[PDB]
């Protein structure tokens, strides 16, 4: 998971 | 927004709608060319390519549930575009380039005909 | 293989498939969730759960055009994890995560469990 | 394009  | 983004997520998708594919779930058309068949979702095929697209958003071809491509249309070329629309994988051979290309300019699949016109002019 | 691989591709696909979803382009069916209805493709929601899997490759459920959540699931996570199922983006919330935690879990979606435990047990 |  990530900051998109 | 402030969303968390699963970095894998469409290609899990796209591996998905491929094991569908391979087990033949809920396919929902047959594609003819020439001699040969191959089945699939008509959702992956409009995303793919914009023959398809403008097919399936026909009124009256979006509830066939067979479509015959030109004559011209190798089936070799076909499949190899078809396993590219399912995986992200082009199976470019000097070989089968110019069939695929010539097929990719049909469907309108402009990312595949760009790689094709590329890997043709390097040769010449 | 000696296969070339378009990174965009299966990014560029769901891209396309949740347009279609928008436009409400052969979406096949559609989700009650108690008094809301959230309309999908089925092989998209199968490709993102475990329990739409399950109940579209069921010989009788694969032909319904109308499938009930149990009552306990809330619209807002349904609606959060469907957005989620078409974009891979989670809009993850303290108003809403143990909402989102529970709609995962029924529908099987191992992944947004995964993180919703990680985010709650940073809380604690 | 890239060598997978
Ligand atoms: O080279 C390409 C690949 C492609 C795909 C599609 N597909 C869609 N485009 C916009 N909205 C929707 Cl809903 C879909 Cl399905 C249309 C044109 C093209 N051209
Ligand atoms: O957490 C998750 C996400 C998920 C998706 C699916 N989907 C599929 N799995 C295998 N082959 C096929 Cl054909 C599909 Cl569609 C099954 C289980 C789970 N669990
Ligand atoms: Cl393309
Ligand atoms: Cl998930």
């Amino acid at each position: 998971w990530v900051i998109p | 927004d402030s969303c968390i983004q699963f970095t894998r997520h469409a290609s899990d998708v796209l591996l998905n709608l491929n094991r569908l594919r391979s087990r033949d779930i809920l396919t929902d058309v047959v594609i003819v060319v020439s001699r040969e068949q191959f089945r699939a979702h008509k959702t992956v095929l409009m995303a793919c390519s914009g023959l398809f697209y403008s097919i399936f958003t026909d009124q009256l071809k979006c509830n066939l549930s067979v479509i015959n491509l030109d004559p011209e249309i190798n089936p070799e070329g076909f499949c190899i575009l078809l396993d590219f629309m399912y995986t992200s994988r082009l199976n470019l051979r000097e070989g089968n380039i110019m069939a695929v290309m010539a097929t990719a300019m049909y469907l309108q699949m402009e990312h595949v005909v760009d790689t094709c016109r590329k890997f043709i002019k390097a040769s010449e």
